[PDB]
């Protein structure tokens, strides 16, 4: 069950990471 | 694609000719021999069981070929003709050498050899029949061949034929016998295989046929046997399948 | 517990897969374009500020530009932006293919290394020496002025693992990657060889250094000599694209091809020469010592009693392919699971063993050597 | 067989027929029952019922525990104190004990906060060391200290499944996943087990994560007990931080049991055997000096040049190739060719001297001050090279040797880390207190100062950056200092395991952004990595902040967190916008030995147009790489054919050709965007041997 | 050319029958030959019993004379004509010559009559390779073999048939010059390469020696059972 608690905080991690940008959201020649 | 004739080889190298001869052997007369000592049996299958016939040969697969010998056959019935003259003039031959009866395995190796003179040579056809062998020596006692149109003959105790008697022979297997060498037991074993594989229903005594081959006194009597008995064994199985299903 | 985790990890790289200008001056660009935009053909560009075009219908017309780009960046020969109204020359177009190639390009590295197949590491390591040295480690060839091998062909009995190996060299790269299954080709188009071939090749070099995969076209090798009375129908002619596309001129670039097929005596000997495919590797049935590593990889993560040998099994029969063994431990397991037991036992190994191989049947020698 | 004859027998209360049915339910309770009990619907109104009572709850908690519960089902067990290696035994032991003790573990664990479960759960743990299948025992007994007499109580026979397997699993899992508390118990109780063991640089590696003192004294009379040596004390000095090399050094100059730690244990011999030997299996050719010190010239990348060719270390040629190089050199530049003399020769004590004294008290100010620069370069246990510079030291405001004080208090910093050394330190009051208006004096009066303090026992907020946080905040001028000062402040903050010194620092520091950029300064250094993503999502929302330099330096973090568990590393910082984002990445990278996705990143970073960050790309680049090699060079060739990524392509060729010392000279070198008057300190990141 | 008939070159100079006769040879069962300095010992392997017969009659190994052995590969029945005919000429020099037949007349015998027969009109190749062990002139030991090109090739150990490779290389990876035989070490030798046959299983090796004074000597499987006991045993002293 260790490489479950590996795995599980990696991609809650990852979460976090796609939380990140997720949050962090918010012409005289030519015209 | 390296098919034309029985000669040369194929690349890998296997042969043409030798595995079609068995693929000829395997559409023809089922046949088999039984362990047995104090005698030796042989069976048969008849071909062309139809109404019109005479019957009046006493043998047709049979051929009582020396005098302590007989043979059976399997394969293209008129080269079996070809080979029984042929091997009943080398036994023959044989006897007026030496004045002494053949001890059977050099007579099977002549064959043998007279079969291999057509697998090397080009053009000409090999013998595509294989056939048994009963008989008695000097040296060993009763004895079981079975030739094949390579030129290998191996001594069996128990022998097979083609396509229809795979499943003879494993019921040969699984119904091995060793140490038993009663004539009746024998017989009640190829009624039972007959009845498997031939498909005749309730096995025609017809269709069937037996030769055996004892030691009496200084004689190696040769007994094609007559159809009474035939129907009294048919009879005897009957009943024992009756005791087979006692289990019901 | 952890299938949570993996259901979170690809939502959230869907999630990803869905993360994916001017208050003014990007409307005068809204204005610079008629919204519903075009495709067209350059044929002549005389610079004075019209050009001339070409249609997928065929009307050809003096076109002024409307620069935001730098308008000399297209060419004849490139499409442009046109409107409906005077089918005005709008601007940047990236230089855009057909459809048909993101079909043929594989996104992910879904399954694994080396530490996937069991043992053949001589050969290998020769597909290592030739796609991972060159790529990763590219000092001697210019140390020692000798130029990589480009073309590597498998072979031999199917199911080796030749789909192994691809799948295996997909994993290990940071080069581009292309799957091509070769044989797409029956059409009833005449010409349309050229066309997926040159197309892919330019992507292939625009992109990166790459491999270009083809796959299977053992069928294809058309014996190279005709076909027969009155046949010839247009595939001759596409490999001879391909072949023309390999080896002929304009310098081949940093573009691999590794190429796969169960019978190799039917193929095309005027692809087989080295330069135009330079490796060729054996996948034969095994040994019966690496068998053991195949079963060592199909019992890695299985609940098997380990009073049984499997090297009874290796010991009982000599020749079949790993696909064999996948099949045999998985089938085993099925014969475990008949009753709801928790391990393997050595009679359902054996019932497997003899229910997968019921393949080769001949007969009736030899046999009879003997 | 059918349940019919078997099944009524639940519908008796008589006590003989529990009794004996019980039993006759445990002979078939091998495989619990025929099938997947569904006696529990008609048995489950048995509970009220009440001598073979244990029994009845054995039968309880074998369906409860057969279908599912989350607390009713360990009742029955801790009801029934367990009475009365076999498949039955794997299974009321292994699953149904292992999952049902392990859900009691946990709703007790997270519940209150009995002696029942520590029975119980010792029980498993023999249990357990009865079945011998460790890693999953072991994850699931971790989270009940416990897992102290845990391990001693295990610990008999298998040493490295459960040091190998255990360790190392657990050491990865619980600096990765596991909160720090539970860490401490690990490396104390495998100080116990490993203190067992043989093969110590496990307990080396316990020294690196518990940094501890009287284990160094514990494995040099154990490691004096088993006499390779001199290589145990060539990765005892690398893996020694600051503190316990001159705790080792006093203790062993107390003790020392035959000298020859005296000798190895604190400096010139991990240094002794290299060298020599680096001359001897390796044979660097000529056309490098040449060629790549042959890429023209403009007395900048000449200059470079220089210092690409003098740290080429076959001998110290470059060192002792004639005259007229440096004297077209100028000023910064002379300080790092002064310098350049030390870069060459890190060892050759006697020769340092030797050859540094033409250029010791010479006609420039550079040459002599980049010379005592070099004296702090070339060792760190000669400490004979100080009272020559620091007897000059004091200017009062900004005279010659202030610019020795920046090459001889950066390279006395180079040179010791004592428990706390104070009298250098108190020369540094008048350092700080003499405050000259070239940036590197306060510079390197931070960053040497932190050299000194880096490995602080959970640091200190002393009166030495205490009076530089009362004494940075009295100035607000050439923010700079804003920007290294906090850098050394949190140098002194490294050695943390728990500091709330970012509080204290908080509530003394925060104000406009500049002590704000020294709060994220802080943030920074005090929060080396763990399993502790609160302040990763704290990164995800104070990485949105408007003020775009605690933005390079808070999300600059991320290399030093998680730095093990680096496959989450990729991020999309190049998604991003904010181009110094792009240049964190691109620092995040660094220099390990960096597989093909790194550099495949930086087939986008390799390719951008500002200078500073087409400048800083090389130079992480080729730290990552110490054609292949050369052929992104060329590329850069390709790229430009300014001065500045001249520069950074001479950078990258140099490059090309937890330990603190390679944690602290790169983020000393995160201002670079600047005059090469900062660049005379760009050649004080010395983190290779 | 083609693969068919035997008297066409290839484009590029071989003969394909030949090569393809081999082949043939190359896929039988093996069997091996060694000679000792006074003792000479070969065997077969691959007794594949089928469990109802009797296999007195399919034995690969015999004789042509007091003085000299055989053994064969490929099919049977050519050996069968090979070895007739072989007995024929072995009596035939007798007749005149009244020496004990020395082994290099008869190989060059039948390697004479196998390629005037491979040159003939359709006559298929020999499709075996014998292996003729002998010792006749002062006891010396001699043993060659054969081809289906009819090529006597005068060698000190041989292994035919199936991956007779790894056979051989067993006897390279063996073969000391020391000492001597040294009978015992011939016997072992036997055994070591009895035990790296292709399957070694124990019960299917069959082996026949000559002391180059005694005649054929067929031995008893518990004899051969024990000697892989204590090459069982030499294993163990490996570890």
């Amino acid at each position: 069950q260790v490489e479950d608690d590996i795995q599980q905080l990696l991609k809650k991690i990852n979460e976090l990471t796609g939380i990140k940008e997720s949050d962090t959201g918010l012409l005289a020649a030519d015209k | 694609r390296y098919d034309s004739r029985t000669t040369i080889f194929s690349p890998e190298g296997r042969l043409y000719q030798v595995e079609y001869a068995m693929e000829a052997i395997g559409h023809a007369g089922t046949c088999l021999g039984i362990l047995a000592n104090d005698g030796v049996l042989l069976a048969a299958e008849r071909r062309n069981i139809h109404k019109l016939l005479d019957e009046v040969f006493f043998s047709e697969k049979i051929y009582k070929l020396n005098e302590d010998m007989a043979c059976s056959v399997a394969g293209i019935t008129s080269d079996a003709n070809v080979l029984t003259n042929e091997l009943r003039l080398i036994a023959q031959r044989y006897l007026l050498q030496y004045q002494e009866p053949i001890p059977c395995e050099q007579l099977v190796t002549a064959l043998c050899d007279i079969k291999q003179a057509y697998t090397q040579f080009g053009g000409k056809r090999p013998f595509g029949v294989s056939l048994l062998y009963i008989g008695w020596d000097k040296h060993y006692g009763f004895q079981l061949y079975q030739s094949d149109p390579s030129g290998n003959y191996g001594g069996w105790k128990a022998t097979c034929i083609g396509n229809n008697s795979a499943a003879a022979v494993s019921m040969l297997k699984q119904d091995y016998k060793e140490g038993e060498m009663t004539l009746k037991s024998a017989l009640a074993l190829a009624i039972k295989v007959l009845n498997k594989t031939m498909d005749v229903s309730k096995l025609s005594a017809e269709k069937v046929e037996i030769a055996t081959l004892t030691r009496e006194n200084g004689k190696t009597v040769i007994r094609v046997l007559k159809q009474k008995e035939v129907e009294q064994l048919i009879k005897k199985h009957e009943e024992e399948e009756a005791k087979a299903e006692r289990e019901k | 517990l952890e299938r949570i985790k993996d259901y979170l990890l690809m939502e959230e790289e869907f999630i990803r897969n869905q993360e994916q200008k001017q208050e003014e001056e990007r409307s005068k660009v809204d204005d610079l374009r008629g919204t519903p935009m075009s495709v067209g053909t350059l044929e002549e560009i005389i610079d004075d500020n019209h050009a001339i075009v070409s249609t997928s219908v065929g009307s050809e017309h003096y076109v002024s530009i409307l620069s935001f780009v730098d308008k000399d960046l297209l060419e004849p020969g490139c499409s442009v932006l046109l409107n409906h109204k005077v089918h005005a020359v709008i601007g940047v177009l990236m230089d855009d293919t057909d459809p048909l190639v993101t079909v043929m390009k594989v996104e992910k590295a879904p399954q694994e290394t080396y530490a996937d197949i069991g043992g053949l590491d001589n050969q290998i390591q020769e597909i290592k020496e030739s796609v991972e040295l060159p790529l990763t480690h590219p000092e001697y060839y210019e140390e020692m002025g000798i130029k990589p091998p480009k073309g590597v062909i498998l072979y031999g009995p199917p199911g080796t693992g030749k789909t192994l190996l691809a799948k295996a060299v997909a994993n290990q790269t940071s080069a581009t990657f292309l799957r091509v299954v070769g044989s797409e080709l029956i059409q009833k188009y005449l010409g349309d060889g050229p066309k997926l071939v040159r197309e892919l090749f330019r992507v292939a070099e625009e992109h990166a250094p790459s491999i270009v995969f083809i796959d299977e076209i053992d069928a294809i090798g058309t014996k190279r000599y005709d076909s027969n009375s009155g046949g010839e129908r247009e595939i001759q002619r596409t490999m001879l694209e391909l072949l023309n596309q390999l080896d002929g001129f304009d310098s081949r670039g940093d573009v691999k091809v590794i190429m796969a097929t169960n019978r190799i005596e039917t193929l095309d000997p005027a692809l087989i020469r080295p330069g135009r495919i330079d490796r060729k590797i054996e996948f034969p049935l095994p040994d019966e010592k690496t068998k053991k590593r195949i079963f060592q990889i199909h019992t890695s993560r299985m609940t098997l009693a380990d009073d049984v040998t499997l090297d009874d099994l290796i010991m009982a029969k000599d020749d079949l392919s790993g696909a064999d063994i996948k099949a045999i431990c998985t089938e085993a397991g099925l014969m475990a699971l008949r009753e709801r037991r928790m391990k393997v036992t050595n009679e359902d190994f054996k019932k497997s063993k003899e229910n997968v191989l019921y393949k080769k049947q001949e007969g009736t020698p030899e046999g009879l050597y003997l | 067989r059918d349940k019919a004859p078997v099944q009524p027998q639940q519908s008796p209360a008589a006590a003989p027929g529990g009794t004996d049915e019980k039993p006759s339910g445990k002979e078939r309770r091998d495989a619990g029952d025929k099938d997947k009990e569904q006696e529990l619907s008609e048995e489950d109104k048995q509970l009220q019922d009440e001598l073979y009572r244990p029994a009845l709850e054995e039968l309880r908690r074998q369906i409860r525990s057969s279908t599912t519960s989350m607390t009713s089902v360990p009742k029955p067990l801790k009801f029934l104190r367990p009475h009365y290696n076999k498949r039955f035994a794997a299974d009321i032991i292994s699953v149904l004990a292992m999952t049902m003790s392990g859900e009691r573990e946990c709703l007790k664990y997270r519940l209150v906060g009995a002696g029942e479960v520590a029975k119980e759960w010792q029980e498993l743990d023999d249990a357990e060391k009865v079945q011998r299948e460790p890693l999953l025992t072991l994850v699931k007994e971790i989270v009940p200290l416990l897992m102290e007499i845990e391990q001693v109580d295990m610990l008999e026979k298998d040493i490295d499944e459960n040091a190998y397997a255990k360790v190392c699993l657990y050491l990865t899992s619980c600096v990765n996943y596991v909160p720090e508390p539970e860490n401490s118990a690990l490396l104390r109780c495998a100080l116990g087990v490993f203190r067992k063991f043989s093969r110590f640089p496990e307990a080396l590696r316990l020294a690196l994560m518990l940094n501890d003192m009287e284990l160094v004294e514990d494995i040099f009379t154990s490691c004096k007990d088993v006499v390779m040596l001199g290589r145990h004390g060539v990765f005892l000095e690398l893996s020694e931080d600051v503190e316990e090399y001159e705790d080792l050094t006093e203790i062993m100059s107390n003790v020392q049991l035959n000298s020859n730690f005296l000798a190895l244990a604190r400096e010139l011999d991990i240094m002794e055997p290299k060298v020599p030997d680096d001359i001897y299996k390796t044979h660097l050719e000529n056309n490098r000096f040449g060629g790549s010190g042959s890429q023209v010239d403009s007395a900048r990348m000449n200059l470079a040049s220089s210092f690409v060719n003098g740290f080429v270390n076959q001998d110290k040629l470059l060192t002792d190739d004639g005259n007229k190089w440096l004297y077209k050199n100028k000023d910064h530049g002379m300080l790092s060719a002064a310098a350049s003399l030390g870069m060459i020769l890190l060892w050759d004590v006697d020769g340092g001297l030797t050859q540094i004294d033409k250029y010791l008290y010479s006609s420039e100010d550079y040459i002599k001050s980049g010379a005592l620069l070099a004296c702090g370069i070339v060792n760190s246990g000669v400490r004979n090279e100080c009272d020559p510079a620091l007897a000059l030291l004091s200017d009062y405001v900004l005279h010659n040797s202030n610019t020795m004080r920046l090459g001889s208090i950066f390279g006395l910093g180079l040179a010791y880390a004592g428990s706390n050394r104070e009298d250098v330190l108190t020369l540094l009051l008048p350092v700080m207190g003499d405050s000259k208006s070239s940036m590197e004096v306060a510079g390197v009066t931070a960053l040497a100062c932190g050299m000194i303090a880096v490995g602080s026992c959970n640091g200190d907020v002393t009166s030495t950056i205490l009076q530089t946080i009362m004494e940075k905040s009295e100035t607000e001028l050439k923010d700079t200092y804003a920007r290294w000062l906090p850098l050394g402040l949190g140098l002194n903050h490294l050695g943390k395991g728990e500091a709330i010194e970012a509080i204290l620092a908080a509530l003394e520091v925060v104000s406009e952004p500049f002590r704000s950029f020294a709060n994220t300064l802080v943030d920074v250094c005090a929060y080396a990595g763990s399993g502790n993503v609160l302040k990763v999502q704290q990164l995800l929302h104070i990485c949105s902040e408007h003020f775009d330099s605690k933005e390079k330096e808070e999300d600059k973090d991320k290399k030093e967190k998680k730095d093990k568990d680096k496959k989450e590393a990729p991020a999309d910082m190049g998604a991003h916008q904010g181009v110094a984002v792009l240049g964190i990445a691109l620092i995040a990278m660094g220099e390990e030995i960096g597989a093909e996705m790194a550099l495949r990143t930086f087939g986008h970073l390799l390719r951008y147009g500002e200078p500073t960050l087409r400048r800083a790309v090389p130079l992480a680049l080729a730290l990552i790489s110490v054609s292949h090699d050369a052929d992104p060079e060329v590329s850069y060739n390709s790229i430009f054919a300014a001065r500045l990524a001249a520069m950074l392509r001479q950078l990258a060729q140099y490059h090309a050709k937890k330990g603190t010392l390679t944690l602290c000279p790169y983020h000393s070198d995160r201002q670079l965007m600047s005059q090469v008057a900062v660049a005379g300190l760009l050649t004080v990141l010395v983190s290779f041997l | 050319s083609y693969d068919r008939a035997i008297t066409v070159f290839s484009p590029d100079g071989h003969l394909f029958q030949v090569e393809y006769a081999q082949e043939a040879v190359k896929k039988g069962s093996t069997a091996v030959g060694v000679r000792g300095r006074d003792i000479v010992v070969l065997g077969v392997e691959k007794k594949s019993v089928a469990k109802l017969q009797d296999e007195r009659t399919v034995r690969k190994i015999c004789a042509l004379d007091d003085n000299v052995c055989m053994a064969f590969a490929g099919l049977t029945a050519d050996a069968r004509i090979v070895i007739n005919r072989a007995r024929v000429e072995c009596q035939s020099h007798r007749l005149t010559v009244e020496d004990p037949v020395t082994v290099e007349y008869i190989t060059r015998y039948i390697a004479s009559l196998k390629q005037r027969y491979t040159q003939s009109n359709g006559r298929r190749p020999f499709g075996i390779s014998a292996l003729i062990v002998g010792f006749d002139f002062d006891g010396t030991p001699r043993l060659y073999q054969t081809d289906p090109s009819g090529t006597y090739h005068a060698w000190k150990a041989n292994a035919i048939g199936r991956g007779a490779k790894s056979v051989r290389e067993f006897l390279e990876k063996n073969y000391t010059d020391e000492a001597i035989e040294t009978d015992d070490l011939t016997i072992k030798l036997v055994i070591k390469a009895l035990l790296e046959v292709v399957q070694s299983g124990g019960k299917n090796i069959e082996l026949a020696v000559m002391r180059r004074d005694q005649s054929l000597k067929i031995l008893n499987p518990e004899e051969i059972e024990k000697y892989v006991a204590e090459i069982e045993k030499e294993k163990e002293e490996n570890e």
